[PDB]
């Protein structure tokens, strides 16, 4: 799994894989990494139940708009 | 499975259960929040 903010997101369909410095979410049967968002992973709990859950960051997608929509 | 596949690819187990339990038709987060039960049932069921 993955925390960001107290909860836990899991993938929707695919796996989380680490080349040593970054964290992907990939399909199971071929190898192409996309970056983790809110469209790739659903909420579940909070942090405190899981075994072995890592501790990396997630994106959103709506933020960027929110700049431009501040801005104009 | 994979190695009847192909190639043997490992996997950790509690990863292939939540597999197992999404092929059922069954989220993931439940085994990943039930484990600890998941795990006394089966050795209980084993030494029945
Ligand atoms: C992922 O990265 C974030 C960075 O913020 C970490 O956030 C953590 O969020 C927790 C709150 O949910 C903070 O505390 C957590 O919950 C309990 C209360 O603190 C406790 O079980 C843990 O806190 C202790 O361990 C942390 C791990 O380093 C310490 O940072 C934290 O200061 C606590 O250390 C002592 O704990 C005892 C008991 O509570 C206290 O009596 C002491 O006073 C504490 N010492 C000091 C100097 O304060 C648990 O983390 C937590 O503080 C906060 N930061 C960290 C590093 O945990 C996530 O933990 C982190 N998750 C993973 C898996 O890495
Ligand atoms: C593992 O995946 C991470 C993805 O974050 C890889 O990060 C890599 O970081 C370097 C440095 O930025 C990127 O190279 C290029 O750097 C220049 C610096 O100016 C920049 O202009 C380019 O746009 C580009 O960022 C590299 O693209 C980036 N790779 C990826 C896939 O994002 C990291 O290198 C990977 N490590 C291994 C061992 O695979
Ligand atoms: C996954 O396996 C690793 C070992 O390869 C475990 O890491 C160590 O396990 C021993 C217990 O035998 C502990 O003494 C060490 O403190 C562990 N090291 C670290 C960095 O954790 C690891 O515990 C296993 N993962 C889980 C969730 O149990």
């Amino acid at each position: 799994a993955i925390c960001h903010d107290g909860k836990a997101h899991f993938p929707r369909e695919g796996v989380f894989v680490s080349n040593g410095t970054h964290w992907f979410v990939t399909q199971r049967n071929f190898y192409e990494p996309q970056i983790i968002t809110t469209d790739n992973t659903f909420v579940s709990g909070n942090c405190d139940v899981v075994i072995g859950i890592v501790n990396n960051t997630v994106y959103d997608p709506l933020q960027p708009e929110l700049d431009s929509f501040k801005e104009e | 499975w994979t190695f009847g596949a192909g190639a043997a690819l490992q996997i950790p187990f509690a990863m292939q259960m939540a597999y197992r339990f999404n092929g059922i038709g069954v989220t993931q987060n439940v085994l990943y929040e039930n484990q600890k039960l998941i795990a006394n049932q089966f050795n209980s069921a084993i030494g029945k």
